[PDB]
């Protein structure tokens, strides 16, 4: 059952499962109301007649708390868990939700369904490192030019298809509470179609953390003054549900992601590929350069050769092109004294046993070059022929040719009789 | 047993099968069974599983949904439901896609082309179709496409034309240059490869 | 940290800690005391002086009894745990410990170490499959031949080795307790030095369960007028330990054992190899056949070679050794068109496409052959070049050859002008 | 803290290096170090490790077992004790084994050898040294030894003797049967490879 590989046996793209990664995760505020005990007021419409009617926050009273576990945890239509920030925060005041998801992830959607009414202007950042560095994703405005210095709604063309919009969308009250808002990533974007093999499309839709920010209430309802406070304490915001939907990125090399010895989440790897997006190829498969899965080809690593004399290689690029785009690994630290880019041959001083299969501990074997006899104790591999000296002859160079006879020379150890 | 107390937990699997206008899902009830499941609400939407939300009683593995929009990416949300609420979904997201036609069977080929040089303007070339009786006249409708390119080099760009008859007058040419015909018969969705290239030149007029 | 593998990165025989594997197991018994409440007396000695003390094995008393638990539970010479069978079960009658390892183990001793005196006579049973066939270890007694119908200590040959001897060791009577049996699965053997190349030595040290039977009591004590019973009470057998030394089988290929899913118990086999035992080679990896880790060669299996257009292999022994003994491995079920031994050609109605290396999806191209124009689909491999009619030439045989035109036949497409 | 209530637990580490004819043991305390350990216990055996045990105190951090028999497999185990009792033992086996001395540096070998053929019987053969002065005479105790086989077929196994001299007498020979001599030299605890071959072939 592994749908990263074939009916049988070859690989194929595979993807994790389509979740919600802000599910379990603890969201960080800025704002939340029940400490002090704080009073909070709600506006609703019947036909056309306001009624106003107000609450207390208490933080600590399980009853009336609004904690933003209430963002993140089950939801039920019936009994609806909100968070709410703190009564008066308007422009330019804005109040941050912001969430750490822990592994790089493919986002399909970033979505709020709110107990208030909706933001005039809200934004959402992301983060592609792990809460380092933060870059715009979304805007959503009435006036945009004004509020966040972007153009309202905008062309994106195939020249940047990374940048973030604004819209005048999703920016309306009504509803006054249970509205709305979904933030597509590949929305309106040209070469969405092409996203298995558009690579700017494939890291737009790359982040590990997600930051939103409401800037602007909607000032709704009428002032009546015994006391402004009624109107005032009125204003703010308040969220049943956060969604980041999305896959776990794995580059097509995995179907699931688990937990790591460190309870890190990381990608489990198929395809020969090993880094936690399985970014990278497996330690010994180097033969080729690194590829994410199209779902034409699966792009997997593939194992360099050495003939058993090593278990680590090295990519070359040139080899690589010179195979016709087909292997470009070498081989490292050759043992058993062969040499070659596979280890194919043998190191100087040793020759080819042909007893002895091409891979073999022993297919390379010492040619002992005889002390006296031999000018050399580098042999020729294939023969295993040492260098004799003159009048000499064997194949160590260990007896005295047809015609000669041993002197007591070192330097010149065989002479004619 | 049954449960009401709570909300019925996650269902134990969802799969996801696009059509071209349509999506068909199909699922399986929570693990434990203790747990009282009335229904399922199964939302769904472009990017999104906000658009809609369609609830079916507790006996249904599967529900079509209808009316989608082509060639579009629709993120799918499958709940079990009872007297309590909602439960904790399953996500799936498919892509509507263009049904693949299966190919039909290959036509024949035209036969016996040739070509006649009238002129340094002009080539007609004629042919034949063993699809047809021999008294060579239509009936059901078929055309026959015929391409001509220059022989030198190896590679120009092909110009065709058409013909509702068994012969073709090809017309804007180069002077004293050897070129290459052929044609294909189309008929209905049926179509055929390209004949045998035919060869001929010009009167360098 | 991978005992597995060189300093790097090559392969070496690895094997599992020494270990009893007694320990936490639980060993069936035929007899224990306190089923009724039972009398039991010890007999000590002091100078030429026997005093006996009897007591009373009581098995819901925790302290008065003496479960089988306590063979296997932890040794402390100062808290001493001792199972006890019954009171006086004597020849003909015997009492039987047996032991179920889970897993094939090699066992260097197995070793009882008693709260009683020692039997005159008891015997060591194995089991090689799962309790389901006995087969006889070691025997201990004084009178071997009139009791196990087994010769007294005997030499053992090259021949006999996995002979079970019998010896009149450890059989004295004395230490009246604390005495200690260790039998030793190698000792007296050949060819134990050789163990690491010697198959049935191996064999004879595999074992996946023990079984200790007591035959026959020590009687020891002077007889007592009052009652027979005081003599009878005396005689019984107990013991503090029970130990089977030895490591978990894996044949030279694994570092540990670990439990898998089922919770049995199973060696983490590497080398490319499976099998609970690592018996067996590992899936698309039988190039060679398999073997045993010999501490110079690791033995590893070897992955078949296919250009990755199949992973399914089986073993020719033929080719292997017309290979000089290195590669035996065929592939199966070519996928991407093509076929061969190792997928290195193309089928039939196809030929080679090299601007694509030879494992690329579209290495083999189809050739396709005019209908009209070629004589048949199947074409040469090398050119491309497809079967052509009597009077057509071309690649594809496309056109009529020279001094040749079309006709309006399908069968004779070319005749002479 | 310091806890005397119960039995130490298992050891941390077990490692064992066998010599010639001792075994060193080292190893490390448990993880544990709440209960108290006074010391540390190592069985050991031929077989089995109940042959001896041998106590030593909390500080040790390894013991050398000593007159131990000479190739032989031992299984030893190493618990660590306090007022209590013993702990769970760890277990490792080891094989004593003959230490590897090699390799000293090679001599060159016997040069100028030559065979002179007396009879059908015997062949006598003669050599030089050149790590000997030009008088050739011997000081130091050296051997040569001389080796002879039949040169058909390509194989047979050599007859070898040994000799105090720089000539040797071979004896007990087939008549009209071609011979491949060779000699090397060794002195004291070094030696030298075999010498260039000289041949000769057996009288009628
Ligand atoms: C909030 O809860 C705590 C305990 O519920 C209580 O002391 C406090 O009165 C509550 N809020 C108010 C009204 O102060
Ligand atoms: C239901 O909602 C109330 C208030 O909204 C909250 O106190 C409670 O924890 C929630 N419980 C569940 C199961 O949603
Ligand atoms: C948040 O408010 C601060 C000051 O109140 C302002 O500087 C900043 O630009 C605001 N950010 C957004 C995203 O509205
Ligand atoms: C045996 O021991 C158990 C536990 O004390 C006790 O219930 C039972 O009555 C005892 N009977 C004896 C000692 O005969
Ligand atoms: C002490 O010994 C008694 C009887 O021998 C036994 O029941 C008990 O379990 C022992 N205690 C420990 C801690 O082993
Ligand atoms: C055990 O006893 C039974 C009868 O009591 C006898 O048949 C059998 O041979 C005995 N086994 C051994 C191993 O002594
Ligand atoms: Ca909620
Ligand atoms: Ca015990």
């Amino acid at each position: 059952p592994d749908p990263c590989y074939d009916e049988h046996g070859l690989p194929r793209r595979c993807i994790p499962d389509f979740v919600n990664s802000a599910f379990g995760k603890e969201v960080k505020v800025s704002s939340t109301c029940g400490k002090p005990p704080s009073r909070y007021c709600v506006v609703t419409e019947k036909g056309e007649e306001q009624v106003r009617s107000c609450h207390l926050c208490n933080a600590s009273d399980p009853k009336r708390a609004h904690p933003p576990s209430f963002l993140t945890d089950l939801n039920n239509p019936h009994n609806l868990t909100c968070w709410q920030s703190d009564s008066y925060v308007q422009y330019p005041h804005n109040v941050t939700l912001t969430l750490s998801l822990g592994k790089k992830f493919e986002v399909t959607y970033v979505s709020l369904q709110f107990c208030s009414p909706r933001p005039e202007s809200m934004a959402i950042y992301k983060s592609m490192d792990y809460g380092k560095t933060w870059v715009p994703f979304q805007f959503y405005s009435t006036q945009c030019r004004k509020m966040y210095n972007k153009p309202s709604r905008a062309a994106i063309t195939k020249q940047n298809e990374q940048e973030a919009i604004c819209t005048d969308s999703h920016t309306d009250v009504r509803p006054l509470s249970g509205g709305l808002i979904a933030f597509s990533t590949l929305d309106g974007r040209p070469t969405a179609h092409d996203f298995d093999n558009s690579p700017v499309l494939q890291d737009w839709v790359t982040a590990t953390d997600i930051k939103v920010t409401f800037s602007r209430l909607h000032t709704f309802g009428d002032e009546n003054e015994d006391d402004s406070e009624l109107a005032r304490d009125s204003y703010f915001y308040a969220v049943s549900d956060l969604q980041v939907g999305g896959r776990c990125k794995c580059n097509g090399h995995a179907s699931r992601c688990v937990r790591d010895r460190d309870d890190n989440l990381v990608c489990d790897c198929k395809h020969n590929t090993a880094g936690p997006e399985c970014d990278r190829c497996k330690p010994f498969h180097y033969d080729r350069p690194w590829q994410r899965a199209t779902a034409r080809e699966a792009n997997e690593c593939v194992a360099c050769n050495c003939n058993l004399h090593a278990r680590r290689c090295r990519f070359n690029m040139e080899l690589y092109k010179l195979s016709g785009r087909k292997s470009g690994g070498v081989c490292l630290n050759c043992r058993h004294n062969t040499a070659g880019r596979h280890c194919h041959y043998c190191k100087e001083g040793f020759y080819r046993d042909l007893s002895k299969p091409i891979s073999h501990r022993k297919a390379c074997k010492e040619c002992d070059c005889h002390p006296v006899g031999a000018a050399g104790q580098t042999c020729n591999q294939t023969t295993g022929q040492c260098p004799c000296k003159d009048g000499v002859t064997g194949i160590t160079c260990n007896r005295c040719a047809k015609g000669y006879q041993q002197s007591r020379s070192p330097i010149a150890p065989c002479i004619k009789i | 047993g049954s449960d009401e107390t709570r909300v019925p937990e996650v269902p134990s699997s969802l799969h996801v099968r696009p059509l071209v206008t349509s999506i068909v899902v199909s699922w399986t009830p929570p693990e434990n069974q203790n747990i009282v499941v009335r229904g399922y609400a199964i939302g769904y939407g472009i990017g999104s599983p906000h658009a809609q939300t369609i609830k079916v009683d507790y006996k249904q593995r599967y529900y079509t949904i209808e009316n989608l929009d082509p060639s579009s990416h629709y993120v799918i949300t499958l709940k079990a439901f009872n007297n309590v609420g909602e439960g904790i979904p399953l996500y799936e997201s498919a892509v509507t896609r263009p049904h693949t036609v299966p190919d039909p069977t290959p036509m024949m080929p035209p036969v016996g082309v040739q070509a006649s040089i009238l002129s340094h303007d002009t080539i007609r070339i004629t042919w034949a179709d063993n699809s047809l009786p021999k008294h060579q006249k239509i009936t059901d409708s078929r055309y026959y496409t015929v391409r001509w390119k220059t022989n030198i080099p190896a590679n120009t760009k092909y110009k065709n034309a058409q013909a509702t008859t068994l012969s073709y007058l090809v017309t804007g040419l180069k002077p004293n240059t050897l070129y290459e015909f052929s044609v294909m018969v189309t008929k209905g969705r049926r179509s055929s490869t390209w004949s045998m290239t035919a060869h001929g030149a010009t009167a360098s007029g």
